[PDB]
């Protein structure tokens, strides 16, 4: 009827999503490793031979990956072989005055396909277009999205 | 079949993805845990396919010095290192 | 009879679902045309 | 040698806006053409209003300046660069989340592009 | 009836969304009827996607022809087809 997509995550996900990528999140080795590989599990789908990750954001005086580098890493290890990085900017439904005054996540930005700025919720990925799975499925095709 | 290699682990054997059978998170996470503790490891992290069958996919990659296969052996050795030294404190706690 | 084509058939087996089979899902009443999708079957043990 | 910046740093204010851990903090120095406000991890590396700086932002982190300094050390892109109102540069450093903005007049931030960064804060 | 010369091709070069699945379709069929494999297996046991695999390399026969609504129609090699 209308482009707008259909598919997409829901209740639960979306919540959990407001609250991995909000700014005040901190992870240490382990729980990046473990969430990670519980996110793309390859060997029940197959095609991948190793997971590749980033490295940390902050990395003093102890080390912690953060969740938006956890979004990033996901979005790395599903890149296809020769195509580069996404980039986008695109407003999230969370307004930007609930985080603070002139608070700056608001509407997520992200280059060559690393989460920059944002977070991600129902407007990101979901029934909500020009958000990151359908600007996923326009670029890497519709078996990536 | 108790631990088998699935089909995605590098010809090297440096990047290989055991699949231990009849397990759940109790030796999963402990073993993670324990593995973790290990400098020559990049990667490890296990799952599981589907709660209705108890099959653990594990997970681990290593620098280029040692395989993995060692390094799980030496792993388990040390949580079995570590049950060992928790019950022998627990035993001498009481008469 | 002298139609010879009866030579070049193989031998059909009728086998089960397996982990790839497309198998169809539907809804009724199915408004429109997402409403009838082809899913691929993984068989899992168990549940009924 | 690839470092970017090496000026000293004086904090005005802290907050710690609905956040336990990092806040955001201005911390305006130099001449007062220097304004530089980020986000840090309050929680491991805490800093108060009027506490000195030194901070720097490297390219690449190989040098015995690691050991030495740097008792705080990030990580990220910098994404967007400008120069607005005058012959004077803002950047925007983005550093997985955290982000931080820094406006210098286009002078002692010459050196900036759009590659990582590894900020390197020392009290 | 008229057969469309080779020099005027009045068609989309472009394999339609359609002729892409037909044209997998009756090449696994084909296959599965114990038919020529035109490419070097790997292994690969479903007499679908050794078609999939034909496709990716246009190693295919099987020319297909396109009906336009006067009744005439265009006979495209799927080696021709994008």
């Amino acid at each position: 009827t209308s482009g707008d997509p259909l598919r997409g995550l829901i209740q639960d996900h979306v919540v959990m999503g407001v609250w991995l990528t909000c700014k005040d999140t901190f992870y240490t080795r382990d729980e990046y490793q473990q969430l990670l590989f519980q996110a793309l599990k390859p060997d029940e789908t197959g095609m991948y031979g190793r997971i590749k990750t980033l490295p940390p954001a902050i990395q003093r005086p102890g080390i912690y990956w953060t969740g938006k580098q956890i979004i990033s890493s996901v979005l790395l290890n599903l890149k296809p072989s020769d195509r580069p990085g996404l980039n986008l900017k695109s407003k999230a439904k969370v307004p930007g005055k609930y985080w603070s005054p002139d608070s700056e996540e608001g509407s997520v930005l992200f280059d060559d396909g690393e989460l920059l700025c944002g977070i991600l919720d129902k407007s990101s990925f979901g029934a909500s277009a020009f958000g990151l799975v359908h600007s996923v499925h326009e670029l890497y095709g519709p078996d990536i999205a | 079949e108790k631990i088998i290699i699935l089909p995605g682990h590098s010809a090297d054997l440096t990047s290989v993805t055991f699949q231990i059978q009849k397990e759940d998170h109790t030796l999963g996470n402990s073993l993670r845990y324990v593995i973790m503790k290990n400098p020559e490891v990049e990667f490890c992290g296990y799952s599981i396919p589907h709660p209705s069958e108890a099959k653990m996919n594990f997970r681990i990659q290593t620098a280029p010095s040692t395989t993995a296969v060692d390094v799980l052996r030496k792993g388990l050795d040390d949580l079995i290192d570590l049950c060992d030294a928790v019950t022998e404190k627990f035993t001498e706690q009481l008469p | 009879y002298s139609y010879s084509r009866l030579i070049n058939t193989n031998k059909k087996v009728y086998r089960h679902v397996r982990n790839g089979d497309m198998l169809i899902l539907n809804r009724q009443p199915t408004l429109h045309k997402p409403s009838m999708m082809a899913h691929k079957a993984r068989i899992l043990p168990g549940e009924k | 040698e690839s470092v970017l910046l090496d000026e000293i740093f004086t904090v005005t204010s802290v907050d710690k806006q609905k956040y336990q851990r990092v806040s955001r903090i201005t911390a305006v120095s130099g001449q007062n053409d220097m304004n530089l406000t980020l986000d840090i991890n309050s929680q491991i590396y805490p800093l108060e209003k009027d506490a000195t700086f030194s901070l720097q932002i490297t390219s690449n982190l190989n040098s015995p300046d690691l050991k030495e300094a740097a008792d705080y050390i990030m990580y990220g892109k910098v994404y967007r660069v400008e120069e607005a109102k005058d012959e004077k540069v803002s950047v925007y450093v983005s550093f997985g989340g955290l982000l931080m903005a820094i406006e210098g007049s286009h002078r002692k931030l010459y050196r900036l592009s759009l590659d990582h960064v590894y900020l390197l804060l020392r009290r | 009836g008229k057969a469309v010369a080779k020099e005027d091709r009045t068609t989309t070069p472009y394999m339609t969304k359609y002729e892409r699945a037909r044209i997998l379709g009756t090449r696994a069929l084909q296959i599965s009827m114990n038919a020529p494999v035109l490419v070097d297996l790997e292994g690969e046991t479903d007499p679908l996607q050794i078609a999939m695999k034909e496709l990716a390399q246009k190693k295919i026969p099987l020319l297909v022809r396109r009906y336009l609504p006067d009744g005439s129609y265009e006979d495209w090699s799927v080696a021709e087809l994008i």
